[PDB]
RNA sequence: UUUAGAAGGAUUGCCGUCAGGAAAUUAGGUGCGCUUAGCAGUGUACCGCCGGAGGCGG
DNA sequence: GTGCGGA
DNA sequence: TGCTAAGCGCACCTAATTTCCTGACGGCAATCCGCAC
């Protein structure tokens, strides 16, 4: 939860990540040559959680 | 009643956040603009009227926490997790989520507008910057806080600017294909995060950080950017990031 | 009022044995360096003198 | 204080 | 404490062929799961 200035006052914003966008960046970068990074931190049991 | 420019020169930031769900690298621009707003809010409680209306981001060196393999790819590193609140807080080993951290040396150009902009303002900024953070990282040291007048009093470095024209004029069939094609044509551009977009309406829900404000559920939006040197630059105004708010969109733009 | 606020990666270790790089050669022709100047600047300061440190005579 | 449930 | 002012520094042509580039054995153990019963 973060704050953002809207016109003399502030709005409180809660950020939710996108699951469908993460799946489509990874498919469209497995067959490409622009720089990329693989993150190997999540286990199988925690992914099911 | 007066307008000027203040330069925060060569600041070391250690362990700043570097993960925005599709990007691992430079932190989002909203963190830097929030650092500027936090400095503004702390200066106005010491009864010193000032207003920061624009920030320019200059880069001198960087280091990503990790290593490079023999194939030329990065492998990130994370600290060992400690006790985390929940149902398994009394255990000895905790869970490992997704994280990334970066180290930076940078310089900031601030456009200030107030009743008085002398060097006592610079002394107050020097006294108020040892109690703040940038992204989620700590400040180890700075070099000097000073006023500037023209483009020739700026130290050498590379600024960051918006390149939305190179994204709207490329390929087709979706925006992500335009992103990938525009990154394959010219090799000196990077993807950056530039703000938030709404996913609901404005109201009050249970569980907020401050229970007296308005609330909206948001999603991060991403754009393209590039680097320009400080000796090939046209004007100060063409490298200053500002806030812009439509109905449902919370952005950071270069006009 | 910053995808906010929090974090110990640790302990141990035998890379080794052997070996034929080798034979042949054409770098060659040509050519205008060159007009002027004072080692000056002052070329260096000596004996004393009382005083005791500090100050004038030739 | 247990055992489930996937890729 | 002073130590020069001007101009310029080629046109040609080429830079090899053969044979091959090892056989073995192996590459850690520990931990990193919320939730409804």
């Amino acid at each position: 939860q973060v704050f953002f200035p809207v016109g003399g006052s502030y709005h409180l914003l809660s950020i939710l990540p996108s699951t469908v966008l993460n799946y489509e960046v990874s498919d469209r970068l497995y067959r490409s040559k622009i720089p990329k990074i693989r993150l190997r931190l999540l286990s199988s049991n925690a992914a099911s959680t | 009643m007066m307008k000027g420019y203040i330069l925060l020169e060569k600041v070391n930031i250690e362990n700043a956040n570097a993960f925005n769900n599709i990007i691992v690298g430079i932190p989002a621009i909203t963190s830097f603009l929030g650092f500027a707003r936090a400095l503004e809010r702390k200066l106005n409680a010491k009864e010193i009227a000032i207003r920061i209306n624009g920030v320019g981001l200059e880069f001198h060196e960087y280091e990503l926490k990790g290593y490079k393999n023999k194939r030329g790819q990065y492998v990130t590193s994370c600290p060992l997790p400690g006790s985390i609140p929940g149902q398994n807080e009394k255990k000895l080993d905790a869970h490992i989520m997704n994280q990334a951290y970066i180290d930076l040396n940078m310089s900031f150009l601030l456009e200030v507008e107030g009743p008085h902009v002398d060097m006592s303002t610079c002394k107050s900024i020097k006294s108020t910057m040892e109690t703040l953070r940038i992204a989620g990282g700590i400040i180890r040291n700075y070099k000097k806080i000073r006023l500037i007048d023209t483009l020739a009093d700026i130290p050498y470095g590379y600024f960051l600017t918006l390149r939305q024209d190179n994204l709207n004029d490329a390929a087709g069939d979706d925006m992500l294909d335009k992103m990938i094609h525009a990154l394959q044509q010219e090799d000196t551009l990077v993807p950056i995060a530039v703000g938030f977009k709404a996913l609901s309406e404005v109201g009050h829900v249970e569980g907020q950080r401050d229970p007296e404000k308005d609330h909206c559920f948001v999603e991060s939006i991403f754009s393209l950017g590039g680097f320009e040197c400080s000796k090939i630059l046209e004007d100060i105004n063409s490298c200053l990031w500002r806030y812009k708010t439509e109905e449902g969109l919370y952005l950071c733009t270069i006009i």
